[PDB]
């Protein structure tokens, strides 16, 4: 029933005065929706914070403010801080029907810009015995945690066989990701050279071999 | 206080019958409703259905058809039962108390459980093949060469990547398990210095407890 | 004559209960600070001016009469019963009668609301086996906008029927903004039914009904009620006026028209 739409991610630094958004596909949010936000934090342990719009849940802070701004319900945190970093999601009734929100990742900008160290590494000798190859890219240590990865073969761009981890935070706070690309020894074979792309704050540092 | 907890399977084969619980505390089911939500890996929540406190039960139009949510109201357990169980059913299940005021009239989803990881998967424990990753590539950049270890298709979770037992712990980078085919694939990458390597031995060690098999692999140049 | 009083109540030897500042009614229904009058059993129950109720407004039509037919009885017994509600929501409460952490209600009533999608035609049926007649109470919400009729009933329009095989009340509400009161405009009137053994207390309705939890159990109207802010004293005395305690050894008081216990007659 609809579909709630809502921030990928948004980031902010402490202080700042963030507001998180909640549009719904057949038209604006009503008081009708009781748009409900819960914010997930780390290892998903979810928690209510505002009810039917804008009735503050007990426990969450002052700082947290339900409202409706024009056609769409949003979320205000004045004056974020970096406890407030968590996936914030917003749900929508209609008719006793809930529909949930892709759900927003907030940043709190609390430490210097880390630029990550890329590794490609190329197919084992024993991995190929048995006719397949494996590329590992190993994107380590960035900040804030997000990047972007792209395979490309030959200069062409690659579509099938990579999946790459979602990023993982360190002891360090910084992050580590990980990425592979998959094909048959007969494949891996087929080209000369192949690069990993790591995209990360408009940058993009690759590596690549042959 | 309020309270609710979760206690379902864990690994379930597709086609078979999921069934997760979820035990309430301190509020009567009589009194509120309980609602069924998951969190399926690296995606956003899911509303499965809710069942009110009159016993009658909303469902999502999507999943309705393999669906079911019941509960006895004496025991404080609600509970949903899913057939026809498909891979992508893994995901995290949730259940959370359904609130609703009588003064302001909305509703709300106060008290979250804490959630029961479900994997739905036909595969058998098998250990991790482990290969060394090499360099290969000598551009002698900086002092800093750095070492990995792929493990391949073990099942289930989790390993336990080590470099020479526990010798070397300075940046030792053990990424996230990945799910290529139905196994488990997970790396890690030790850095050293370029007057170690190959100088010195730095191994690779793979315990994987579910399969009591452990791999140790050397990484040669 | 006699015309004078020592100006207290004496604790001895009727059992005088002092309701402090609950009135009967409240402790009846279980307004949460009378939670202390649970049970409770008199010979006297004397209600102070401090009196104040504190939870969801409400008005009860023949109130002077369900008031003494009560305060005779002498006893709060109150008995919970197996009511089967089937389809609505129960324990529902409100935050103009807060108990613990939040939204309230009276002890011994159960406000039911729709649940989820609908209120069903509710038709419970409670037959009196026992030995001894039982009072149930119960009441009607009339909310005061056809928004809160419906966003907890349904129901455009609701209704409450309380049969016995003898009687019939249907008493339907009546939606109005009422004078704010803990923040309410809404009211709830309370209705009572005394039900003789052999019979059937039967309660159907399809919105507003506020249930019974069960019955309070009735001996003999030998106990009474009495408002008096006299203080309670530790002594030995017979006759209580509101005006405190009075010898009966003359034949003629007249002290006040209203007296327990063994007393001289008013003039
Ligand atoms: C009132 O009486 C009933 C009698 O069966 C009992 O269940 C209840 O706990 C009593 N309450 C108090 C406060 O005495
Ligand atoms: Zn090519
Ligand atoms: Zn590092
Ligand atoms: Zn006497």
């Amino acid at each position: 029933q609809a579909v709630v739409t809502q921030e990928s991610a948004l980031t902010t630094s402490p202080g700042e005065t963030v507001t998180l958004t909640c549009r719904s596909s057949t038209g604006a949010v009503t008081t009708s929706n009781y748009a409900n936000w819960v914010q997930e934090k780390p290892d998903h342990l979810f928690t209510g914070l505002i009810g039917g719009t804008n009735n503050r849940a007990p426990g969450v802070p002052a700082r947290f403010s339900g409202s409706l701004i024009g056609d769409k319900a949003a979320l205000t945190i004045t004056g974020a801080q970096t406890e407030d970093e968590a996936i914030y999601f917003c749900a929508l009734w209609y008719s006793n029907h809930w529909v949930f929100g892709g759900g927003t990742k907030l940043t709190v900008l609390g430490q210097p810009k880390s630029s990550p160290s890329v590794t490609l590494f190329p197919p084992s000798s024993e991995e190929l015995e048995t006719n397949k190859a494996t590329l590992v890219c190993t994107i380590t240590d960035f900040y804030p945690g997000v990047v972007t990865v792209d395979w490309k073969v030959d200069g062409t761009p690659v579509t099938q066989g990579m999946e790459t981890t979602q990023p993982s935070k360190q002891s360090n706070n910084k992050y580590m990701a990980s990425s592979y690309l998959t094909l048959t020894a007969r494949a891996w074979e087929r080209h000369s050279s192949y690069s990993c792309q790591v995209t990360h704050e408009g940058h993009t540092v690759e590596k690549s071999l042959s | 206080q309020v309270q609710l907890k979760e206690s379902g399977p864990g690994l379930v084969a597709p086609s078979q019958s999921l069934s997760i619980t979820c035990t309430v505390s301190g509020f009567l089911l009589i009194s509120n409703g309980v609602h069924w939500v998951r969190q399926p890996p690296g995606k956003g929540l899911e509303w499965l259905g809710v069942i009110w406190a009159g016993g009658n039960t909303n469902y999502n139009s999507a999943l309705m058809s393999r669906v079911s949510i019941s509960k006895d109201n004496s025991k404080s357990q609600v509970f949903l039962k899913m057939k026809s169980l498909q891979t992508d059913d893994t995901a995290m299940y949730y259940c959370a108390r359904d609130f609703y005021d009588y003064d302001v009239f909305y509703y709300a989803m106060d008290y979250w459980g804490q959630g029961t990881s479900v994997t739905v998967s036909s595969a058998k424990t098998t250990p991790p093949s482990v290969y060394p990753l090499a360099p290969g590539s000598a551009a002698q950049t900086n002092s800093m060469v750095t070492l990995g270890c792929l493990v391949k298709g073990y099942f289930p979770e989790p390993v336990t990547v080590t470099w020479n037992s526990g010798s070397l712990s300075s940046g030792v980078h053990t990424f996230p398990a990945v799910l290529q085919s139905d196994l488990y694939t997970l790396s890690s990458s030790v850095t050293v210095p370029s007057s170690t390597w190959p100088s010195e031995t730095v191994t690779c060690n793979v315990a994987h407890p579910a399969s009591s098999t452990k791999v140790d692999k050397k990484i040669v140049p | 004559v006699q015309s004078s009083s020592t100006g207290k109540i004496c604790n001895n030897p009727h059992r005088i209960l002092d309701g402090i500042d609950c009135t009967l009614i409240d402790a009846l229904l279980g307004d949460p600070h009378c939670d202390v009058f649970q049970n409770e059993t008199w010979d006297l129950f004397v209600e102070r001016s401090k009196a104040f109720s504190n939870c969801y407004p409400y008005d009860v039509p023949d109130y002077a009469s369900l008031r003494s037919l009560v305060a005779s009885s002498g006893t709060l017994e109150f008995i919970t019963e197996g009511f089967t509600w089937t389809g609505v929501i129960q324990n529902g409460g409100s935050n103009a009668c807060k108990r613990g952490p939040g939204s309230g209600f009276f002890s011994r009533l159960n406000w039911l609301t729709k649940s989820g999608s609908t209120y069903p035609v509710l038709n419970v049926t409670m037959p009196n086996n026992d030995n001894f007649d039982k009072l149930y109470i119960w009441g009607i919400h009339h909310p005061s906008t056809n928004q809160e009729q419906t966003s907890l009933y349904v129901q455009a329009s609701g209704r409450v029927t309380v049969s016995t095989r003898r009687s019939q009340q249907t008493i339907i509400p009546n939606i109005g903004s009422r004078p704010w009161v803990r923040g309410l405009s809404s009211r709830i009137s309370i209705y009572w039914t005394i039900v003789k053994p052999g019979d059937v207390l039967v309660i159907n309705s399809n919105g507003n009904l506020i249930a019974p939890r069960g019955y309070f159990k009735m001996r003999t109207g030998k106990s009474s009620i009495m408002r008096s802010d006299a203080p309670i004293d530790t002594c030995i005395s017979e006759c209580i006026t509101p005006n405190g305690s009075i010898p009966n050894d003359k034949p003629f008081q007249n002290v006040n028209k209203i007296t327990y216990g063994a007393c001289p007659k008013y003039v």
